[PDB]
Order: structure tokens, then C-alpha cells, then sequence
RNA sequence: GAAGCUGAGGCCAGUUUGACUGGAGGUGUUCGCCAUCUCCCUCAGUAAAAACUAG
DNA sequence: CAAGACCAATCTTTACACTTGAGTATTAAAGTTACCTATAGCGCCAAGTGCGCAGTTTTT
DNA sequence: CAAGACCAATCTTTACACTTGAGTATTAAAGTTACCTATAGCGCCAAGTGCGCAGTTTTT
RNA sequence: GAAGCUGAGGCCAGUUUGACUGGAGGUGUUCGCCAUCUCCCUCAGUAAAAACUAG
């Protein structure tokens, strides 16, 4: 897969959104734009955030939170295959395991590991957006490489 | 549209016939004396049981069910609110890397009447209910107040095991649910609250969480309505927690989802509770010592039947237990289902779990015919 | 006068740029854009930030700062002699003397009251916006009410 | 373009012909010794002065000149900084309505000389100086670190009264600069900062620069590089504050502008000097009184005039205090010109004591000629 | 360990039989020598940066 | 004593290596960078024109 | 013990009063608000269809 | 004053000549009874809210 996991919580029509088990084609249907067109806003804003534009921040739903969340969970199960192999010895795959796959592993002991290796394992990697009440962002990973990259 | 209970909304919805004989009379609406409240002892702990034949309760009920439901709360009050649940209180710190758990000493014995009132008023019209002797506002906490004979320096006290108490903290303490929201957001960290308890959790990689200006920073947010922190359980704890029992773990660093799973503390009652039926060891032995649930001889309803009575009474316990557990247990699987952040190998042995659970019951339903 | 000052700091191309003494006809000269359109977005953002309207924050002169400000002096002089008066008691004069003159007579004593009064005086309102590095917006003055009125 | 100085910079513009040989030699250029420095002591403090003779003096000089003065820094410092003064550090409090004033303790002496390094290093190329012995960035550091021979612990030390000591302390402290200012910005507080004297302001209404909290949060933002805060010199009041002598005032609330004036106490010395020259007292004793300047014995050049010598000095230092004081209170006079915070009744004041200063002036260089 | 801070002495006043502490008053005040009005000597030693030379 | 909050650049943008479709231990070359600067009042020297290198306040 | 940070609405938008151009002590009417709701499983009663009002875990 | 917290008793073990403290072990650990693997009785008294009835 691709994309995991879209969560909004308290952006614009969104209460508390999870949408997972993206398939290869995906179809919207319903009523007109009563969350359409506001989920695709909070996908291109969350995009255009990742990307360092200065966009402007989304609305709250409801004003009795301070902050609306939104969460990305990446698939980088194929990544890691990728580039943990020995073979390619690439600049661009060091530069991806040094940027998104480390920091993760060197925590790790060689036990769990092997067990992470060897296993049918699923690989899966997290950024959330929150805006806060004076429309400040802050992000769940500080590193901007990992935002590009990403 | 914000909710607002007038004169007429109280007459018709609410008082219905409660409260008839004073509305017509014009007579004031009184407190709930203490003739009402029967004060029950758990541990330190003391609890106020209203009678159900009171017109307070009736009210209080409704209360609950028109009023105090319709007002807006914080999306971290995770307790006592419609959709809210422990797991879905513990579900955004799968996310965290350091976590930090603070308690509030004494909730509801320290939400002070005033505070109420403030938090209240706005929702009900400015109005005089009686004459121009009591007003709306004084009645509709008339209903929800007390006044401990234990401690009448208080006065006004919310106490706990009423109708609407639960509820009234939730309102009252959205203001503080607001302020520690937007502080620890605006610190990168997340934060959740069930009841007293509030949970934070830092996904980044910092000793934030363990140092004393976080808890002083916290304290000095609740000093504002009079709260404290209780510092007997405070806990600070880096790449998992167990907080009563049910443990988070997220050892990774950047981008890492972390697993919810319970301990063997928790699974222990119900892992004996299933060794001890395939034993075959009696009915009333497994109730007494593990459930604590028993038959009083003084709780016999009649006496043309007590050997079968009291067989029956334990395999209801018994058939009672068994189902919820597997509920609480379905309700940790349907969690998972939804968000998937718990264990596979704690999944897997929730399944085997499950499986015994419903091999016995069906043996109990089975061997109740024999 | 209507404006006393406007003082911008460390925006776009400003580095602290204080512009006064308004005449009733202000021509503005020099090379292209070397500045005139960016005073012009400043203005027009302070006064889109003044009704409460969701504009993008303006860029840094120089990331090695902080904030950047932008400060409106406004001469309040004959709407004070306006509404201190006791002939008009409408409800717009009471508005105004509540929200922008008070809390700043109040806490004057009798003797300064006095002095004020029968001098040749001129009053002032500041108004200060403060752009955050992380898109935020702080105002000196907290109630919109001020701002909205001015 | 951010400044980048290498070994070509270094040979050609810095270098020039102080250390010809030691770069034609191959030969390491070596730290200040203790010979080419001179300790003077005033009071509690210890001043470090290199001798001009010595090459040092002159690399330090033209460092200042050619490279210190490029690198940015924070507009919150308005000390040693291309035109910041003592007036532009205060101008920005008079919108407060309370005010703070911090300070922090041996600043020069508590620079470490890592973070110096560690500061110069991205405008400084990683490139060997000196064949494969002393890199370029290490011999700019010798040239404006030192060794003190009193404190041989510390070892690198930036003493006070160098060439370079005060734009590399600013460049090293740029750091807490951009933290406390972002931090009291983001509590709405205006922050700046004079040498090792911090001033806050809080415009709105709010006991925030009184709190403990507040001097505790500076005090954690200061000790990331090792700073102290002087609590004997922390000051901390309302609607007005004196500081040094500058009286800052505002009463008001919402949307008002405080004055700048100066205390009786500055304007003392300066009175006292008109009053005494208005009473015909002679130059000598006015100037060895009040102003504590006086002609050593010691200090004669030529033996060929005394009595005169000593009249005509006296007469010099007196056109120069007069001069100097009439040019700071001109000083002030423009600062208020082109940014109108200074009071008008002291403005008043200040131009009768200016024209009464030129008075006095025109009398001594009409009474020199006669 | 919390440093508080100041250069070394020679009269006179206040506290001391024999040595230590200050050398306009008024007024208000956040009590800070902080603000405002009016009216002791000697000898050392004194680094650097920055602003300012009314209009 | 003791600690969370430990600048912003540093040239920038794009990007697979191996044997042609799948892959289980750690950045970079390259096109553009892409253009910079000696020495401002004082001293040396031709010898009074022209060229080379004794203040205030605040921190303290 | 002790404190800075003490929600977000509450209907909303516009706006001079006095005698027609200058003025030295404290919000509001009004048009639209502009539309809302009784009573969800259990008990009473017609008497088995229809109408009115003995769990788990967590806080504790 | 910092409360720490628990319902009241009746054996047996450990500390006490006469009354007080616990009733699987292993392993690791942030030492928290915290996590993971394997395998004492009686009598009181028990308010409210919320989630959950696999698939």
C-alpha cells in the first residue's frame, strides 16, 4: 500500500475522522460537499504544510477545543525493503535509511532486530499536523528532511 | 443552537409533577435535606445515595437526560460523556515516546459551588422562577446541590454517587480541560483526561515530561479553579507505562506507533477464574473466592426454596461474570479492530482467552439442564 | 490628525521603519517597489488582522529575529472631545467612551483628570500586532471590541 | 551572502605584515602570553589590557573591523551593535504598564570558549592554516582568546577590555537572545537586552513580571549555556521603574505611551557643576570636586611651563565636560525628536539647562582670551 | 556553600577608655535611597565597545 | 543547587544500483556557486599636497 | 504553602444628539431571533396488545 | 502542618513471654510490585456515570 490511515479530529466538518483500508481504487459518493470537498481541503493542506508553503490554517469545528490534529500514516514496508538491502549501495538509498528508517532501528537491540527482519513484518511511519488556537503549527517529527523525503 | 432552559421549560419538561404543589403554590423549592441523603462508607471515601422516591431524584434524572446532555464539552474529557471510554482515553499516547500521569486530589469534594454557577449560568435565562423570592438558576441547583452534614463549613458541596454529578464536573472543569490542552499542544505534547486522572504523552525525544517544571506548570494551571495534585500518584515513565494495568509501549523514535495490551495483573482473576472451572471445584467456592460475590442469608427473597435458590443465584453470578468479561474483553478487540494499536500476540492470546471463556460457558448453559 | 505613526519591524523589507507627521496629502516617490508595495501590504494587513479576517502572516526580514511589529498609533484627540462631553449621551458615545477611553481614565486621580481636561492635550490609542516565528498573532490591546471600533 | 574567511582572507586582508613570518615560516602563531597582557583591577573586577605594540593587538583590531562586524545578529541586543544605544534599549518599554529588570552575573567571565568556537565555526572555512598543525579557525581563536594567569581552571577565557571581547559576546549570546526573545513574545512581553542587562515590559494588565515564575523561566532559558542571573540586582515594579537614573513611566491602561525622563539624580552632578561655575569657584577645584579629574604631578610633559600648563589643562577638561554633557543631553533631545516619548516638562527642562550650559560655555571661551 | 559588594588611608561628628559607622532638608512612595521641590581631604589607579557634536 | 525551552546557515535541487523487474545494516556529485577586496582620519613624506595603514553616558 | 496562564457564548450589526456645524465624567433598540418538545424500555391496563413515564472495566 | 492510605475481626507462619507483620516461583527492569514465562477464613457493607453483548 500507500497511505494507511487519514485522522482528522476537529478541522472543519470533521469530528473525529479515521479513514483506512485504502484499496487501488477508491470511490466517494454522497451528498454534495458535506465533507467532500473538506476532506480534500485537508488533504491538500496537509500536503501543501508538508511541502513548507505558507497556506492559510484550516477552521475549527467547534471553538471548545484548542487544536485540530491531523495524522498521516505512511506504508514504508516497501522502502524498507528496499534500501536495507546490501546491493543498493546508492546515495539516495542512504540518504532514505539515514532520514526515515534510523533513529527507529538504533534503538532496537539485535534481538528484536532479527525479529523485525525475518518476521512478514509491516512498516508504518506517523506525522501529525496540530494547529493550535492562534494558528501556530507543530509537528510530530521536528526534522524537515523527513517532511520532504516523505 | 445553544441550549436554554426558561420558565416555561422547567414548568413543563423538567418539573413535570415533581415538583407540581410547589410551582403552583409559589412556594420556594427547598434543599435536599438531609432526610434524603443516606451516606454510604467505602474505604476513605464517602458516598451520597438520594432516595429514589424523592422528587429530587426524578428531577435530577431528567436533568441529566435534557439538560446537562446538550451542553458542549472539550474533546479531552474522555469520561462520563456519550462515545467516551478508558481505551479511547488511553488511544492518542500509542503515539508518545514519554509518558506522565497526574491525579487530582479530591475532584469532586473541591468543585466549589461558585464554579458552577459561573459555568451554568450563561445556559439558563436570567429569570425569577417563584415570584421574586427564588430564581430559576437557584432552584435548578437546589436540585443538583447539597450541603454535607459531615462538613458544613463547605456548605455547597457537589458529592459523589448523585445523578448529575458526574456530568457538572465535566462542564465545570472544561475551562481547565481548555487551558491544559492548549499549554501542553502548544508544548508538542498530548494530553487526555478521564475523570481526575489526566495522561500526557511526548512523541518526540525529550525529558519534558520528567522534569518538575512540567508538574509545576500543571499546578499552576489547576491552582485557578482550587485544585491540587495528588503527588502520591504521579508517574513518569520513558517507552511504555503500565497504568493500572493496561500497558503502552512504543519503543521507537521518530514515527513509531506504539502497542496497548494488558498486563498479567489484569488477566490473572479471569485466567484463575478459568483454571478453577475446569478444575471443577463448585460454584459457590469459585463466587466466594475470587469474585467476592455471595448469597446473605438476610437476602433470601422467600423461603419456600433456599438449596436451588442459592444454586441458581450462584450460576447467574457465575454465567453474569463469564459474560463480562467477554464483553470487556470484545470491547478490547473491537478497539483494535478500529484503531489498530494493540498487540498481535496479546490479540492472539485475547482470541485463545476468548475461546475458553465461551468453551466453559457453553459447558455451564449445558450442564444447567443435567 | 487620524494617524500619529506606523512603525513596522523586521517584515518583508522592513528593518524598523517608523513613518509619521501625516499631512492631508501624502505623495509617495522612488525607485519601483523598493518598498511601496510592501508598505502597502503591511497597512493592508494590519487592517485585515484589525476586522479579524484569516490573511497569511507576512515573511521576515531576517530569520536571526524572533517577531516582527507593527505598531498604529491612532490620534484620538477629538473623539475624545467628542464623547467626554456631557451633551451627547447617545448610546454610540457611551459605546465608545466605555471601550476605548476608560481603563485608561480610570485609573488617573482627580488632579490629573483635571489637568488633562483644561490643557491643550492630545491623546493617543497604541495598537501593537506581534507575528510569532511559528505564525502567530499577539496584540497589545486583548479586547476585539478596541479593535474592532478603531 | 553570509562572510566566509579562509586561508587566502586570512594571509591577505587579516594578517597583512603582523604575522608575515609566522605564515612564511610554517611556524604555529601562538597564544597571548602573559607578557604582551597587563591587569589594571577597578573595585571587584579585573580588566585585561594587550599591549598596542604586539601583533595581536593589531590582528584583534582589524578582526573587529573586517569580519566580527559582518556576521548577523539579534535585534533584541542593543549593545556594541552598529547604531544601538542606551535609548533605543529602553525606547521599546514605554507601551508597558510593569516592568522587569534582570541581570546576569561574570557574563564575560562565564562565556565558555567552546560555545565561542562552536559559534565562529559555520562563518569560519574548516581549512589547516599552518600545514597539517594549526587550522585557520584555531589561530582566529588564539588571536581573540586568552589564558588568565589568576584563574589557570577556566583556561580560554574572554576577558574584558580586548579588542573583540564585546561583538564575540554578543555573536556567542545571539543564542539566549533569539530564545528569551521568542519566549516573552510568545507571552506577550517586550524583551531587550543592553551587555548583560535584560529589561521586560508587560503592556497589558497582569502580575506576570512580578511572579516568581517568570525570573525561574529567564534563569532555564539562561542556563543552557551556563549563565546565572544576579538576584541582587532583579527589580521588578509598577507604572513606572527608575532605572540606572532613566525614569520610565506609564499610567495608563489599554492602548497608552509612556515617558522617558531622567531622574534628579543625572541631572545632580551636571546642576551642581552650573551652579558652581555661575558662583566664579575656580576650575580647579570644580573639576578635582565633582568631576574627580585632576593633573597628576607625575604626569607633566615638559618642565619649561607649569602654573600655566595646569590652567590651560583645567580650562581643556572643562570645555570637555561641558561639551560631553551638552552632547548627551542633545542626545536625548534627538531621541525624543524622532521618536516622541520624552516628556515635555522635562523637555523644558532639559532645553533652560542646555541654554544655560551654552551660556556657561561662551563665558569660559570668552574669559580664555583675557 | 548565598555571595552581598566595594581602591588604600588620614581629621571631624555618632557608637567605644579606646576602636568602629555618616558628612542638605522637605514631600510622596511599590520602602526601592525609589521619585519630586527647594538649597569632608589625600594618594593610587583608571581596558574596550557603542551612541551622541542642540535646532 | 538544577532543569524542559540547546539559533540559523552552512549552495541548492534532485535523486535507484544491478544485470530489467524486484530489493532485509548508515549522502553526495554537480551545475551553478559566481562573484569578492584591501586603505576614511592619521602619519610619512615629496614638506602642506599627496599616498599608505582630550568629553558624555551604559555595560563594568 | 503559592502563582502568571482565569473557556466560549450569551442574536447580530450598526451606530451621533442638539438645534446644523462643533463637542472636556460610564450601550442598546431593533430586525430578525425564528424556531422548540414532551414519552425508547418498563409499567399499567384493555390483559398480551397498546399507551404513559443480574456483568465487565475506569474514575472512586 | 506532608497526608501516605486503607471496612471490622478471627487461626496459622515470621518478629515478641507476649503482642505486632506476610500467606507461588523464576526472569528482566526506569526498582515502579513495574513488566514477562511457568504453576488463608468470617462478617459487614457495597452510590453514580460511561464504554462494551466477539466476528
Amino acid at each position: 500500500m500507500t497511505i494507511e490511515s487519514i485522522r482528522v479530529k476537529n478541522l472543519l466538518s470533521f469530528d473525529d475522522v479515521i479513514l483506512r483500508d485504502f484499496r487501488d481504487i477508491n470511490c466517494i459518493i454522497g451528498r454534495n460537499n458535506v465533507g467532500k470537498s473538506n476532506l480534500l481541503k485537508v488533504i491538500r493542506y496537509f500536503y501543501a504544510k508538508l511541502e513548507n508553503k505558507k497556506v492559510i490554517p484550516l477552521d475549527f469545528h467547534t471553538n471548545y477545543n484548542a487544536v485540530g490534529e491531523i495524522t498521516f500514516t505512511f506504508d514504508t514496508t516497501r522502502i524498507k525493503k528496499i534500501v536495507t538491502s546490501r546491493k543498493n549501495n546508492g546515495r539516495f538509498h542512504k540518504h532514505i535509511y539515514n532520514t526515515l528508517f534510523k533513529s527507529s532501528s538504533v534503538k532496537l537491540n539485535f534481538e528484536e532486530l532479527i525479529a523485525r527482519k525475518n518476521s512478514t513484518n509491516k512498516s508504518f511511519f506517523s506525522l501529525t499536523l496540530t494547529i493550535c488556537k492562534d494558528d501556530s503549527v507543530m509537528w510530530s517529527v521536528d526534522d524537515p528532511k523527513v517532511r520532504s523525503l516523505l | 443552537k445553544m441550549i436554554l432552559v426558561d420558565k416555561v421549560f422547567y414548568e413543563k419538561i423538567l418539573s413535570v409533577e415533581s415538583f407540581k404543589e410547589n410551582i403552583i403554590t409559589q412556594s420556594a423549592i427547598p434543599k435536599i435535606s438531609n432526610k434524603e441523603v443516606r451516606l454510604i462508607s467505602s474505604g476513605s471515601k464517602i458516598f451520597y445515595a438520594i432516595n429514589n422516591t424523592s422528587p429530587h431524584s426524578h428531577v435530577q434524572l431528567r436533568l441529566n437526560r435534557f439538560f446537562l446532555s446538550h451542553i458542549p464539552l472539550n474533546s479531552a474529557a474522555k469520561a462520563f460523556v456519550r462515545g467516551g471510554s478508558y481505551l479511547k482515553y488511553l488511544e492518542p499516547h500509542i503515539y508518545g515516546s514519554s509518558y506522565c500521569r497526574l491525579d487530582i486530589s479530591s475532584f469532586f469534594n473541591n468543585i466549589s459551588f461558585d464554579d458552577v454557577k459561573q459555568s451554568l449560568s450563561p445556559y439558563i435565562k436570567d429569570e425569577y422562577l417563584i415570584g421574586t423570592e427564588q430564581k430559576l438558576i437557584d432552584a435548578i441547583l437546589n436540585s443538583v446541590g447539597y450541603e454535607s452534614p459531615i462538613r458544613k463549613d463547605k456548605g455547597m458541596i457537589i458529592p459523589m454517587g448523585f445523578r448529575t454529578s458526574p456530568a457538572i464536573s465535566n462542564i465545570v472543569f472544561r475551562k481547565m480541560d481548555l487551558l491544559i490542552q492548549d499549554f501542553c499542544a502548544k508544548k508538542g505534547v498530548i494530553y487526555s483526561r478521564y475523570a481526575d486522572d489526566m495522561l500526557f504523552s511526548n512523541p518526540r525525544e525529550s525529558k519534558l515530561l520528567m522534569s518538575d517544571y512540567f508538574i509545576d506548570e500543571i499546578s499552576s494551571l489547576l491552582s485557578i479553579m482550587g485544585f491540587n495534585i495528588n503527588q502520591s500518584k504521579y508517574i513518569s515513565r520513558e517507552k511504555e507505562i503500565s497504568i493500572n494495568g493496561y500497558v503502552i509501549e512504543n519503543k521507537g523514535g521518530n514515527g513509531s506507533i506504539g502497542t496497548i495490551r494488558l498486563s498479567k495483573s489484569k488477566l490473572n482473576t479471569v485466567l484463575k477464574v478459568t483454571h478453577a472451572l475446569a478444575q471443577n471445584i463448585p460454584y459457590k467456592n469459585i463466587c466466594n473466592k475470587y469474585i467476592k460475590v455471595r448469597l446473605k442469608e438476610k437476602n433470601i427473597k422467600y423461603e419456600s426454596k433456599k438449596d436451588e435458590f442459592e444454586k441458581k443465584y450462584y450460576r447467574d453470578q457465575l454465567i453474569n461474570y463469564l459474560g463480562g468479561y467477554r464483553s470487556y474483553l470484545i470491547s478490547l478487540v473491537k478497539f483494535h479492530s478500529e484503531y489498530k494499536c494493540v498487540n498481535s500476540d496479546f490479540i492472539i492470546q485475547i482470541n485463545g482467552i476468548l475461546n475458553d471463556i465461551q468453551n466453559h460457558i457453553q459447558k455451564i448453559k449445558k450442564n444447567r439442564r443435567l
